């Protein structure tokens, strides 16, 4: 068995350019979804190409789409990081 | 200047293999035996009948709740005679 | 020096009215008296204004701005949502 | 005077998960007492009349349970010793251990069979200069082929450095010959089952001790005291990268079979023989000043009036400043001994002539507290004025109470053969510390217990039960010694 | 009325001495020769 | 102010009150023989009156020995000496 | 005192359930976890109050939003 | 069956496997590393450790000059073998008194 | 791009302040930083539910309150449908 | 510099107390900790709405405080000074 650090993690998405879908901290219907540009030990995320999704209060499906670009996300917001695995 | 384990620190890790009763401040109470504890109050427990505000009474084995979501425990009466609470005379 | 909270030492180099804004949903206008890293301030001449909404006979009324005057001020860090050096 | 409180280990009685039931047995003068002396310093406020002490009467051994006066006189145990001591963990989790000091000559074997009798684990103290004798082969023998699980304390390590004087690889070879020694008449005793109860330092299950000094050490907390004085170092892989054919590459700062690096050491004589060998010899060696920089340099700090003492006095202080208390051996006992409850189904396995099916038998597997009184008493000690005896054994049922009705049975008892049986009266109950005797009004299951007025009957062994069992039941006796 | 010395000159003082200190080590040199030993005998009217 | 019999202040508004045996850096306490007090604000609407009676109704429980979060806790009030 | 590595060791390649704030669920295998505990899984689904499966494939938590763990077995 | 060496590493590794590869901290140190393993004051320490008292001591109070018997050892040991008569009853003399 | 050297990269140039709370946004320049990433900003205007409420000037924004910082290099923040 | 200094330099003052939960506090200040927790004495509280009670002490711990209204009377220029000596 080896261990997967967060960290190594993150990095390993850097490497390989993957999506990540990023949800707000009990904003629960409100995620950012982007291609990972940069990060730190603080885990301070450069990312790239996002878009805002705020889902539906009612069933949770994506209601609004706010293409944002290049954003440095502040480390203490980040619930949950999805690794978006593309059709390939 | 060594980091000196407090006292409540202490306690919780003499309170390790006792019944003890946890409310957390995200509205869940624990009645288990107190398996595994930390520095940082994350405890591991085993038995945890579950009673919260809205009245969620259910059973189950095994749970791992981190010290920053918790508000405080109970522990048996006879962890108070201790011998971290009689003064070391020095 | 050359910092962000130097404005704060503008605001003590220049003693002028600042607007804050506190988690709390008030609002401060002071003259900045002393301040640090840790943006904890101490404001003199201060008037604090903020928005209520009196229920009467349990209907919810009118939203009324209303404030209070203070001569000394020890206001603490982490509340403040922003700060507006005017 | 102790330092723990007398009605929190009453508390603890009460809870048969933490406590440890455990003989300390050995080779004569192998340093059983002396460890019990190390247990009771600790435990004890009782240094404070040991300095008010002059002549060679202050060079004395303590030797707590040797209070037979033939055991004062002959320098020697001859008889079963019982304590019960609170000791705390490295956690800071504080137990109840029941120890009994075992004697080490050859003629009072029989004592250490009794003790063999009553408790869960062994530890078995040998000298690392003298190594594995004749008495610590049959111990072994018996305690395998009885199936008492074993522990390895090597006493005596001061010696390594003070007595044989030999390097510290040498040291590690001494010690590693000693285990190995152990290992092999374990093996002996049972052919092909050697591995599964093997005594080795990176299972934890041998302790590195000094007790004329009075410290003790595992691995496993050697590497904690490493990852306190440093941080961010895991305990227990920095602890199973201790033993053996290891050797540490400082400038990769990596583990391996053979020293790739020159001039690379092997893991336990860098990191832990050549540290206790440097702390004894700047200790006896350097003037005040430079011992006062040298354990400064550590964090060690002694009393002003301390650094110009004897050596030996000032020995005993340095170790117990860095080495500490006796975690280390506490941890071992928890982790590699069993509590009362699987001890007690193993010896209702192996001692109980009844049936395993049946209700008391459920009460004497779970260690019940409120079932029906069973002790079984392998032990006679006389009094003071030596008129009588009380009886010490082990409560493995109920509570043994002041003033209860009771039926001792004798090792003749059978159901239809009544004839060995008395019905007699428990007074006093009481725990047993050797040298006093705490008045106790009652003691739960998987215990130790001191009873008197119940000796009369008794002549080697003994089963207590009720007089009526309360869901009307018979009686029956554990299996002779 | 009381003394405290340095390692070299109890190292000093042990050495100036050995005309007249003694070179036993072992405590069981003096089995069956010492004083219980010596008053057992005189109990039993015998001779070591 | 060791062994001192104190009240706390806990961040919901309840009240925990009895021996305090020990305190931390963290501001925890380890507090003994402890009462938890809740209080409630109840509309008791007596069948003859139509007032409603605001009342800030008083409700007990019992802990024993307790330790309590100094990220929870508000206030520190002293209740009563050591018996 | 840098903070210890939790005691997660018991939990490697098991399927646990995780309780976040929010009241959100997590199942998942584990499979790591830092000094801080955040934790990485593998097979992640998510869980709302509604009771349907969300597909997550393997993901990262973070600590501070990891309220409770539960091992299924 | 399995040694701890063919545990760590693996049969004939003679290294840790690179997988796990365990590497301690920088600053982990022994806890006398700098500081050596003797002194040339320690083989006196040690011969002083093993001498008779008041040798092995460091302190301790002072004694009358008459109360220092300088030879009494010679008589509580063994008498030195091929003795005269009068020199072995001279030593169980002084033993019996 | 690491976090530090990207809010280097944005210093003087035109920066939009996502807020925390009462979606709030700023516009304006980034004046000045510190290690904690603290905010000195110069020419600030604020959108609240995306509106417009107004100008206010060297604004100082501790970044605990906020959301994210990005660049707004020809960016609407118009809640597109 | 630090503020924790000048919550020391201003003992024995009469002050309000705002907390971040909506409680008031107020009385004369017994002494304040170098972790900016303070313990105060002829105490006055008032909760959200209810009665308000006075106790002889309260030891208020200061994460859970807005801010302070300290007399209009104190010198603040003269505790302004640097006492802390220089590193
Ligand atoms: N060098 C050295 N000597 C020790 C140490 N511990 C004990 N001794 C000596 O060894 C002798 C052991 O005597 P005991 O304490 O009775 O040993 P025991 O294990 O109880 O053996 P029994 O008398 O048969 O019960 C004592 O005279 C001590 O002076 C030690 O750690 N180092
Ligand atoms: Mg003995």
């Amino acid at each position: 068995r080896v261990l997967l650090p967060p960290i190594n993690f993150l990095f390993r998405l850097l490497q390989q350019r993957t999506p990540v879908q990023i949800w707000l901290y009990e904003q629960l219907a409100i995620r950012i979804t982007g291609v990972i540009r940069g990060f730190d030990e603080f885990m301070n995320l450069v990312i790239d190409d996002a878009v805002e999704i705020k889902l539906s209060p009612k069933t949770n499906e994506p209601e609004s789409k706010r293409p944002l670009g290049q954003i440095l996300l502040k480390g203490d917001n980040i619930s949950l990081i999805q690794a978006l695995s593309g059709s390939a | 200047m060594t980091s000196s384990i407090g006292i409540p620190i202490k306690l919780l890790n003499e309170a390790q293999g006792h019944i003890v009763t946890l409310e957390l401040t995200t509205g869940q109470t624990y009645r288990g035996k107190l398996i595994e504890a930390e520095d940082n109050m994350n405890v591991q427990l085993k038995d945890i009948t579950v009673t919260a505000r809205d009245g969620r009474v259910s059973h189950l084995e095994q749970i791992y709740i981190r010290g920053s979501h918790v508000r405080f425990f109970i522990v048996p009466d006879m962890l108070r005679n201790a011998p971290m609470f009689r003064s070391r005379n020095v | 020096a050359n910092g962000p909270l130097s404005l704060l030492q503008t605001a003590v180099r220049s003693h002028t009215q600042v607007l804050i804004s506190v988690r709390s949903g008030r609002k401060l206008l002071a003259r900045v008296k002393a301040f640090d890293r840790h943006c904890n301030m101490i404001l003199e001449n201060v008037k604090e204004m903020w928005t209520e909404t009196p229920v009467t006979n349990g209907k919810k009324g009118r939203p009324v701005n209303k404030d209070r005057f203070i001569s000394k001020m020890f206001l603490r860090g982490d509340s403040v949502v922003i700060v507006l050096l005017s | 005077p102790v330092y723990f409180d007398r009605g929190f280990m009453t508390d603890l009685m009460n809870f048969p998960e933490q406590i440890r039931n455990i003989a300390l047995a050995g080779h004569l003068h192998h340093g059983k007492t002396a460890f019990m002396d190390m247990l009771v310093l600790e435990t004890h406020a009782i240094q404070e009349r040991l300095d008010k002490r002059t002549g060679k009467k202050r060079d004395e051994q303590l030797r707590y349970t040797d209070v037979h006066v033939i055991e004062r006189d002959r320098g020697l145990s001859i008889k079963a010793a019982p304590m019960s001591l609170v000791l705390s963990s490295t956690k800071g989790k504080s137990h109840l251990f029941n120890i009994i000091d075992t004697p080490g000559h050859v003629d009072f074997v029989d004592e250490v069979a009794a003790a063999f009798r009553l408790v869960d684990g062994v530890c078995l103290v040998v000298d690392v200069v003298e190594g594995v004798q004749v008495n610590t082969e049959q111990i072994i023998k018996h305690a395998v082929l009885e199936d008492i699980p074993l522990t390895l304390i090597i006493n005596k390590m001061d010696r390594l450095i003070l007595e044989l004087k030999i390097p510290p690889t040498d040291a590690y070879f001494k010690l590693k010959h000693v285990i190995e020694e152990v290992n092999t008449v374990i093996e002996n005793t049972i052919p092909g089952r050697g591995e599964s109860k093997r005594l080795s330092p990176e299972k934890g299950n041998v302790l590195f001790a000094c007790t004329s000094m009075g410290w003790c050490f595992t691995l496993q907390s050697f590497a904690k005291m490493y990852s306190e004085s440093y941080g961010g170092v895991n305990v227990e892989e920095f602890a199973r990268r201790l033993w053996g054919d290891v050797y540490f590459n400082p400038k990769k700062r990596t583990f391996t079979r053979k020293p790739i690096e020159e001039g690379a050491k092997r893991s336990f004589v860098n990191f832990v023989m050549e540290p206790i060998y440097k702390l004894y010899s700047h200790t006896i060696s350097e003037g005040p000043e430079d011992l006062k920089r040298t354990l400064s340099k550590l964090g060690i700090f002694l009393k002003p009036s301390q650094y110009k003492a004897d050596p030996k006095v000032l020995m005993k202080l340095v170790c117990e400043q860095f080495f500490g208390p006796s975690t280390a051996f506490v941890d071992m006992v928890i982790k590699h001994i069993p509590s009362p409850l699987e001890a007690a189904e193993k010896k209702l396995e192996r001692y109980y002539t009844g049936p395993l099916d049946t209700k008391i038998a459920e009460s004497m597997k779970n260690c019940d507290q409120n079932g029906p009184l069973v002790v079984h008493v392998t032990k006679l000690f006389n009094t003071i004025d030596a008129k009588s005896f009380y009886a010490f054994g082990r409560v493995m049922s109920g509570i043994a109470r002041p003033g209860a009705d009771v039926r001792v049975l004798g090792e003749g008892y059978t159901l239809d053969d009544e004839e060995d049986m008395v019905v007699s009266r428990i007074s006093d109950v009481f725990i047993a510390e050797t040298r006093y005797n705490i008045p106790t009004d009652g003691v739960p299951a998987g215990n130790f217990v001191l009873l008197g007025g119940v000796d009369n009957s008794i002549v080697k062994t003994a089963t207590i039960v009720d007089k009526k069992f309360d869901n009307g039941e018979d009686a029956y006796v554990f299996k002779p010694l | 009325k009381r003394w405290n010395l340095t390692l070299p000159q109890m190292a000093n003082l042990y050495r100036l001495s050995e005309p007249l200190v003694s070179d036993v080590v072992d405590p069981n040199y003096f089995y069956l020769f010492e004083l219980k030993s010596f008053l057992t005998a005189k109990a039993l009217n015998v001779a070591l | 102010y060791i062994n001192w019999r104190m009240r706390v202040t806990l961040n919901d508004g309840r009240q925990m009150t009895g021996q305090m045996l020990a305190f931390d850096k963290h501001m925890n306490l380890v507090l003994a023989d402890t009462e938890e007090f809740r209080k409630t604000k109840r509309m008791q609407a007596k069948p003859n009156s139509s007032t409603t009676q605001t009342l800030i109704q008083e409700e007990k429980r019992t802990l024993g020995l307790t330790i309590v979060r100094g990220a929870n806790i508000i206030a520190l009030s002293v209740e009563s000496p050591p018996p | 005192m840098a903070p210890a590595q939790p005691e997660l060791k018991k939990y490697l390649d098991k399927r646990l359930f995780v309780e976040l704030n929010g009241s959100r669920r997590v199942i998942g295998v584990l499979r790591g976890y830092d000094v801080f505990l955040n934790i990485v899984l593998d097979d992640a689904v998510e869980e709302r109050p509604n009771g349907e499966k969300v597909k997550l494939g393997m993901v990262t938590i973070r600590g501070n939003s990891v309220v409770i763990l539960e091992p299924l077995e | 069956t399995v040694s701890h060496e063919d545990e760590l590493f693996g049969k004939g590794n003679i290294e840790e496997p690179e997988e796990e590869a365990f590497v301690l901290p920088a600053a982990v140190e022994p806890f006398f590393a700098d500081e050596e393993l003797e002194t040339e004051d320690t083989r006196s320490a040690i011969e002083l450790w093993w001498a008779p008292y008041p040798f092995d001591r460091r302190s301790g109070r002072m004694v009358r000059a008459q109360d220092v018997p300088l030879i009494k050892h010679w008589y509580l040991e063994h008498c030195p073998p091929k003795q005269p008569v009068k020199v072995r009853v001279s030593y169980q003399k002084l033993l019996k008194t | 791009v690491n976090p530090r050297p990207f809010l280097q990269d944005l210093v003087n140039q035109d920066v939009i302040v996502r807020l925390k709370w009462g979606q709030t946004e700023y516009k304006g320049r980034l004046v000045s930083i510190d290690s904690y990433m603290n905010i000195q900003l110069a020419n600030t205007e604020e959108f609240i539910n995306y509106k417009s409420t107004g100008h206010l000037g060297q604004v100082l924004i501790r970044c605990n309150n906020v959301l994210w910082v990005t660049a707004a290099a020809g960016k609407q923040m118009t809640p597109t449908e | 510099m630090k503020l924790v200094r000048f919550l020391m330099k201003c003992a024995n003052e009469t002050v309000t107390i705002e907390l971040k939960n909506g409680a008031i506090v107020h009385g004369t200040i017994a002494s304040v900790t170098p972790k900016m927790d303070t313990a105060l004495r002829n105490v006055r509280y008032t909760p959200k709405g209810e009665e308000p009670y006075s106790v002889e002490s309260l030891t208020v711990r200061g994460n859970t405080i807005r801010y302070y209204i300290l007399p209009d009377s104190l010198p603040l220029d003269t505790l302004l000074i640097d006492d802390a000596p220089k590193p």
